[PDB]
């Protein structure tokens, strides 16, 4: 398993707290810290959609 | 291989560094005496002691998943036949060794 | 699932980029090219250029687009009213994102244009294209008839493999429309729901950021002495050379890159039948090629002796 | 310039080795660009040249195949044999014909 | 069947049209059969 950051809340890369589609800044944010990840995608293609 | 390139790092009336990333081949230089445009126009005010830095390094292709070449070390080979053998009229398909 | 895979370049905005080659000179072009690239065989290249294509001009889907930067605001057009060409037309397949895939004859160079009302938009670069055979016949435009290959050409979906680029925030792009005259003095118009900010060496040292206000300032006579930055804090950029970056670690993400360099099959041409005059320990060969054919031959013993020779007129071999 | 100016150690290692001739230029004045000057890829430059495949230049008249890397059929050399037959399988005499 | 290649969506008649051009609101293919079940 992997666990994304936005903070210190190692939340599950299914599920992310934000969408592009309510914030057009922070999930660039989001994007932005975990560039370094395997499971990158899964928060990518999760990130988008709610 | 696929020449990455930084986007060049502009100030105006100041000076930059060179900070390095140690990726493969990166070559970084710091040029003085530059007047860059916009589209929009002049982007600094100063005539002279602005400052831009290029940056390059070297990344391998998108394309290097199905278009590659491996190269390889070979010795002492093995040899392997598939023979058709009949002894007294019953015979057998096997892969033998040699 | 299209939606799913367009869905990451609705986070990036189309930009304009220095084009060396325009209609008339050197200028800042919205169809600015990044890189050619021609490795899959049948004459397809994938262009990377620096506008957006399967997406309208809000950030929803229109499917035959080309989306692009015009001092930026963001404008579109239909597909079919931009062409390109190497040294004959190519001919424009599919878009996705930063990247548009064509069927190109070979040539030294890459032109993209479209029409507006009156005003024509070009760019030409100097990136060699190539075109590349499949097999043993040399042929140039690929055939009608014969056997098939197995071969590598880019993909015309736009599937998510394992290829990216790299995304990064958007730098100050500066602009000029912005500040104006007052009668007296410098004033400064940020557009609606952006942030500008503004140095200015008319005083001492002088710096501000302002937000959806007409920001005068005293002491500032002539506005050649005030740069009228734009700031952006969405909508990403890529990586580009031709665009100056942000103050701080720089980076935001990274996008899958379409039309990738995949296994196919080719249908290769097919030399017509050799005439085979045999002698005492002699063979002879009568050799009509229609196009340019090696021919390989080699000896079945410890020294092969093998041949190689690419014909391309009639010829009689022995 | 030739092969292997690019070297990767495996298709996915995330490490390579570059050495690819690159060196930054100065811009040209009043443009904002990373010019560059290096040698081609070397790759390209030895597909251009590739003397044959081992498929047509191999002696004896051997068949190279590629997913085990393999050559097939060379005509050469002689296999022996040894035959450990039990004793059951000798028929006599007079059960065959004479 | 399947296309030579691997990008195309593959039509009534055969025609190979690129795969993003399923289900798209646009007919392309002869009778519509990249608009049939969306
Ligand atoms: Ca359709």
């Amino acid at each position: 398993t992997t666990m994304c950051l936005l903070a210190n809340v190692t939340f599950p890369c299914a599920q992310p707290p934000i969408c592009y589609d309510r914030k057009p800044a922070e999930t660039l944010a989001m994007l932005s810290v975990n560039v370094d990840n395997p499971g990158y995608d899964e928060l990518l293609e999760a990130a988008v959609k709610c | 291989y696929k020449t990455g390139m930084d986007s060049p790092a502009i100030k105006c009336c100041g000076s930059q560094e060179c900070t390095p990333t140690y990726r493969p081949d990166e070559q970084c230089k710091v040029f003085t005496g530059v007047y860059p445009f916009m589209w929009g126009g002049a982007y600094c005010f100063c005539d002279t002691e602005n400052t831009q830095v290029s940056k390059a390094y070297v990344m391998k292709s998108d394309d290097c998943l199905a278009d590659h070449a491996e190269a390889y070390k070979a010795h002492t080979a093995s040899v392997q036949a598939f023979l058709n053998i009949t002894v007294g009229e019953h015979s057998i398909v096997t892969t033998v060794y040699v | 699932s299209t939606e799913e895979l367009f869905n990451e370049y609705k986070l990036t905005r189309p930009y304009m980029a220095r084009c060396i080659r325009c209609a008339v000179g050197s200028c800042h072009s919205p169809i600015a090219i990044e890189a050619v690239k021609s490795d899959g065989h049948d004459g397809y290249v994938r262009l990377q250029t620096s506008s957006q294509y399967g997406l309208d001009s809000s950030g929803n889907l229109k499917g035959r687009t080309m989306r692009y930067d015009m001092h930026g605001t963001i404008k579109e057009i239909p597909l079919h009213q931009v062409s390109l060409y190497t040294s004959r037309p190519c001919h424009i397949v599919d878009g996705h994102g930063y990247f548009l895939l064509a069927r190109c004859p070979a040539g030294d160079s890459i032109t993209m244009e479209f029409k507006k009302d009156s005003v024509r938009h070009s760019c030409s670069v100097p990136y060699e294209v190539k075109f590349n055979p499949v097999g043993r016949e040399l042929y140039t435009h690929p055939p009608e008839h014969g056997v098939e290959q197995a071969c590598q050409v880019y993909a015309h979906d736009a599937q998510n493999r394992g290829a990216y680029v790299e995304m990064h925030l958007p730098g100050s792009e500066v602009d000029s429309s912005l500040v104006s005259l007052s009668g007296s003095s410098v004033t400064v118009t940020p557009p609606d729901g952006t942030s500008a900010l503004v140095e200015c060496e008319c005083g001492g040292t002088k710096i501000s950021e302002t937000i959806n206000k007409t920001k005068q300032f005293s002491q500032c006579t002539k506005k050649e002495q005030c740069r009228a930055y734009r700031l952006q804090n969405d909508k990403w950029v890529y990586n580009s050379d031709k665009l100056p970056k942000a103050a701080g670690a720089t980076l935001k993400g990274k996008l899958h890159v379409p039309f990738l360099l995949a296994d196919g099959k080719c249908t290769v041409p097919l030399a017509p039948e050799p005439m085979i005059t045999f002698g005492f320990r002699s063979v002879s060969l009568k050799l009509h090629p229609k196009n340019p054919t090696y021919l390989i031959t080699r000896q079945l013993a410890d020294e092969p002796h093998y041949t190689h020779e690419l014909i391309s007129e009639p010829a009689v071999r022995n | 310039g030739a092969f292997g100016d690019i070297q990767s150690r495996t298709v996915s290692s995330s490490d390579l080795y570059a050495n690819t001739n690159l060196v930054l230029q100065r811009p040209k004045a009043g443009a904002i660009h990373v010019p560059y000057t290096q040698a081609p890829s070397g790759f390209e430059q030895w597909k251009k040249d590739k003397a044959p495949s081992l498929k047509f230049t191999a002696p004896f008249g051997c068949e190279i195949y590629t997913n085990p890397i393999r050559a097939e059929n060379c005509a050469v050399g002689s296999i022996p044999l040894a035959f450990d037959i039990p004793d059951a399988l000798f028929t006599r005499v007079s059960e065959t014909p004479t | 069947n399947e296309c030579n290649i691997p990008g195309n969506f593959m039509c009534s008649n055969g025609r190979c049209i690129p795969g993003a051009w399923q289900c798209d609101g646009l007919p392309d293919c002869f009778d519509k059969s990249d608009e049939k079940e969306c």
